[PDB]
RNA sequence: AUACCGAAGCAGAAUUCGGUAA
RNA sequence: AGAACUGGCGAUGCGGGAUGCCGAACGUAGAGUUAAGGUGCCGGAAUACACGCUCAAGACAAAAGGUGUUAGUUCAUCUAGACAGCCGGACGGUGCCAUGGAAGUCGGAACCGCAGGAGUGUGUAACAACUCACCGGCCGAAUGAACUA
């Protein structure tokens, strides 16, 4: 007493990520220790898109700790808990059968547009106009710019904290109010002045188990 | 204060055997008798009970967190129960868990039978928090508001509950 | 919907008239209500649609034929938005 | 469960130092000092290294235990309005009856109303009008519980008299929240 | 008067600055309502609460049943 | 017996409903 | 609403239940132990011990509800990260009738490519924006749903 069209995916989803990692370890050629910086699933098809050959497997860090030993006595070949412990943060871990000249290459040549990230300061100082505030922001070009909605102002002044207020079912500020809610106000606007570039770090081999650790973007 | 006897019978064969606790050897064999009834199909005439002995603790000198099955005829019906219980001694255990019984379900000797008791030698073997919180290290805790007896009628120096 | 609500009020005014026309006294007055619920209840469709209704016709603009009115139209929003305003 | 024995611990900047004798707080920072009494929740407070309270309850219940966890909730309130210090901000708007607010606060003119409206400044609270910022009054103090008490009758003895809800905009609200540092 | 006054007037300077965040709280008040009420109303306001009660807790029970439903097919 | 609260597309006037109360 | 029957009065004291079933059936007296019923005062007797309960009770209504309080049963999660809570992903083909706007969210009739409904709500003429259910950074072990009392 006194407490608080899909279902739960359970233990089951956790051991086909495990046994998916664990057919991958000898299916494929070659593979790497991904440290994506954000996701973003426009640009985590874009890079499925973007090659044939390479496939990125994800799941829960945890999951892949199981499948690749959390214990460097318990692993299935040599340097696989070195592999296990290499990844952290999003769990990105892709396979390949590139050679490594040629994977490492898109990394550093692949960059996309994203928004900020939580402890992150604005890209750029963007300040809304001191007047009639505008759907795409104000302080670019006008032309295109339209009006924003009326119904969104109480979301703008709790959400965002920004004293907005409706006048006429038009919003306005009296000062050029400045850009987590540096990234939700960036958000709001699009303002995707960020750029996110996929970094990886030790490429990896299926039979030679090499540690090539690096830091290539 | 309860007392365990060993009780068996074989209405005058397979020796059927079981543990009574009450406060007499007389209570005992009742209880025995009705729990033959339920147990298979034998009446007090049949035959005899062949013996009953009084057991004793091994060694009363030892906490022992038993592990108890009690079934008890609620007013619907008779439903399976299992607790844990702190105590140093299998009589003073069940009357604990009897006078609980009593106090909460209001379930006492009429309606209540005794399963199995048996003590559990190791930690987190107990899933019941109550006496989980008792099976840590070295504890020490207060007692707050203490009282004393204060046989006279009157008292000048406005006693303290402190401890 | 108004046939529905005057047909009820004739069944009420029937059922009334019905009634001025321990143990046994107790089921005397049961019926009434047992009956007045079966010829009401099933006028909740009617209602809805009349409640409906009243929001929309409680707030309709003067649109008075006697006085001299002039009227605008075609193509929507052609400038003709803030031609009246 | 009848936990036998429930505990807490409050975090205690270095900034501020805290003495606690028969359930009474003393809270003292940059910001002045503070007083609390908690004699009638009967929570029992233990010093461990001067910079750490401990908040423990003995043979207590949920009823007990939701009196413990409100004392540590009351101490860490305490400490922060007398660290950062609490800033209530609160903006007032008009459709066709401007609020001529002045002071001791003073409404005047709500939806035309010729009676006049005020509230009584309280301990531990000041008043300052926002500059600049048009039609907007800033709140401060070190006591939270003074300041939105404050916050809440201006909120409230401010009122529609009983008219449509949605058609009179007029009023006082509570636009933001933040501290003082 | 007009079609839409009221709601015109909303969008053209929007709901009350308090009024989701009083509504939040006022639902919030009545989650505890339930039961408060449950407890000291009496005859007849306690004879239609009870079976207000458990009509709702069938047309729950009716819900969850059909919610199902949809999920095996 | 009169009024005090919350709700209604209650713009105002005006009206109805759930509680207090005789 | 009559009824075939078995214990008890009529002729029945006394103690107890404020007063009208339990105990016990009767000479006048002294001494000791009890039945029923009691041990805060009226009221002669322990404001006795021990286990929990209860905030308004306590010395025909039980059909039902309580985010009132305290215990056990079934299933589920298991440091491959219990539950509460923050941030992000929440995509693709894409959809037809209403044609006036309807693109998940006013109303017709029900897929899947790779943690994600052709969609639980807010909301816009509708996109827009937030969202829960589903997962991910996340936290460090009890926990969610119904029952027995």
């Amino acid at each position: 007493r006194s407490k608080r069209q899909t279902d739960k995916k359970g233990r089951e989803n956790k051991e086909r990520i495990f046994d998916e990692v664990r057919e991958a370890l000898d299916t494929y050629r070659y593979v790497w220790v991904l440290h994506l910086d954000d996701v973003r699933t426009p640009v985590l098809q874009e890079i499925r898109t973007s090659w044939a050959g390479s496939k990125l497997i994800m799941g829960k860090r945890k999951v892949l700790q199981k499948a690749l030993g959390e214990k460097r006595e318990e692993e299935y070949k040599e340097n696989l808990y070195q592999l296990s412990k290499l990844c952290s943060g999003v769990t990105g871990l892709l396979f390949t059968d590139e050679d490594v000249n040629t994977v490492k290459e898109y990394f550093k040549s692949y960059v996309r547009s994203d928004y900020s990230r939580p402890n992150t300061k604005a890209p750029l100082t963007f300040t809304i106009p001191e007047g009639i505030v505008y759907s795409r922001g104000g302080q670019i070009p006008a032309e295109e710019d339209v009006p924003m909605i009326h119904s969104l102002e109480p979301t703008m002044r709790n959400k965002f904290e920004i004293p907005t207020k409706i006048k006429a079912g038009k919003i306005t500020i009296d000062s050029p109010y400045l850009v987590v809610r540096q990234a939700l106000i960036l958000k709001q606007f699009g303002i995707a002045a960020s750029e996110f570039k996929v970094k990886v770090s030790a490429y990896y081999d299926n039979d030679s188990s090499t540690v090539e650790s690096t830091n290539i973007n | 204060h309860f007392k365990e006897y060993q009780v068996i019978g074989r209405r005058l064969p397979k020796l059927f055997r079981m543990r009574i606790f009450a406060s007499n050897e007389v209570i005992a064999k009742s209880r025995y008798w009705y729990f033959l009834q339920k147990l298979h199909k034998v009446k007090k005439a049949s035959g005899e009970i062949v013996s009953i002995n009084q057991i004793n603790e091994a060694h009363p000198t030892k906490v022992k967190n038993f592990g108890v099955w009690v079934r008890y005829d609620s007013r619907s019906g008779t439903h399976n129960m299992y607790k844990e219980i702190r105590d140093v001694s299998r009589v003073a255990a069940v009357e604990t868990l009897y006078q609980d019984m009593a106090a909460r379900h209001r379930a006492r000797f009429r309606s209540i039978h005794i399963l199995k008791v048996a003590e559990i030698e190791k930690t987190a073997d107990v899933k019941r928090q109550y006496v989980k919180q008792f099976l840590t290290k070295d504890l020490k805790f207060p007692l707050p508001h203490r009282v004393q007896k204060s046989t006279k009628t009157f008292s000048y120096k406005r006693p303290s509950t402190f401890y | 919907s108004l046939a529905a609500i005057s047909r009820a009020k004739s069944l009420v005014e029937q059922v009334a008239r019905d009634y001025v026309r321990l143990f046994q006294c107790k089921q005397l007055k049961r019926a009434a209500l047992g009956r007045m619920a079966t010829i009401v209840k099933k006028l909740r469709d009617p209602l809805a649609y009349l409640e409906q209704v009243r929001q929309h016709i409680g707030r309709l603009p003067s649109i008075d034929p006697n006085t001299r009115t002039l009227l605008i139209c075609g193509y929507p929003n052609v400038g003709k938005s803030s031609f009246l305003r | 469960m009848k936990y036998i024995q429930t505990e807490q611990q409050i975090e205690v900047p270095e900034g501020v130092t805290v003495s606690i004798k028969s359930r009474i707080v003393k809270v003292v920072g940059p910001r002045g000092t503070l007083t609390k009494n908690l004699k009638h929740i009967d929570v029992t407070f233990t010093k461990v290294n001067n910079q750490l309270i401990k908040v423990a309850v003995h043979n207590g219940g949920r009823k007990h235990v939701a009196a413990l966890r409100t004392v540590k909730s009351l101490v860490d309130n305490m400490i922060t309005g007398v660290t950062k210090g609490y800033k209530y901000k609160m903006r007032y708007v008009y459709a066709h009856f401007p609020i001529n607010v002045n002071i001791f606060i003073e409404v005047r003119n709500f939806l035309g109303d010729k009676k006049i409206r005020n509230v009584p400044v309280r301990d531990g609270v000041t008043i300052e009008f926002s500059t600049n910022v048009k039609d907007e009054i800033v709140l401060s103090g070190n006591s939270v519980e003074d300041v939105s008490q404050n916050a809440a009758d201006l909120q409230q003895i401010c009122r529609v008299r009983n008219k449509d809800i949605r058609k009179f905009l007029d009023g006082i609200y509570v636009s933001h929240k933040g501290f003082i540092t | 008067p007009q079609n839409d006054y009221i709601e015109r007037h909303i969008k053209q300077h929007g709901k009350r600055l308090d009024h989701e965040e009083r509504k939040r709280k006022r639902e919030a008040r009545e989650s505890h309502k339930i039961s408060e009420r449950a407890q000291k109303l009496t005859g007849w306001k306690g004879k239609q609460f009870a079976k207000k009660r458990y009509a709702e807790k069938v047309s729950m029970r009716k819900k969850i049943k059909a919610h199902e439903q949809s999920k095996v097919k």
